[PDB]
């Protein structure tokens, strides 16, 4: 904004914006896919308990 | 509908446009960037 107006500006921090969502989606689809390998490993572990 | 009429100079039509900065566009008329709406725009010579 410091430099440039907000015809442009909107289109570079919609950019941006698109950018650090992705990664957002990128972390929370690990976090999805390794909580279920650790829910596994406590299913073991209360099975062995 | 909403129709703005006035006269301007010569080379000032392209300053009347969503978004931009100029002397005629920092306090006479400052035209949105949620602009639907469509500039006419011809020479007025004789006229005028």
């Amino acid at each position: 904004l410091s430099r440039l107006d907000p015809p442009e500006a909107e289109v570079q921090i919609d950019r941006l914006i698109t950018g650090r969502l992705q990664s957002l989606q990128t972390y929370v689809t690990q976090q999805l896919i390794r909580a279920a390998e650790i829910r596994a490993s406590a299913n073991l572990a209360a099975t062995k308990m | 509908v909403y129709a703005d009429s006035f006269v301007i100079r010569g080379n000032e039509v392209s300053q009347i446009a969503p978004g931009q900065t100029g002397n005629i566009a920092d306090y006479n008329y400052k035209l949105p960037d949620d602009f639907t709406g469509c500039v006419i725009a011809w020479n007025s010579n004789k006229l005028d």
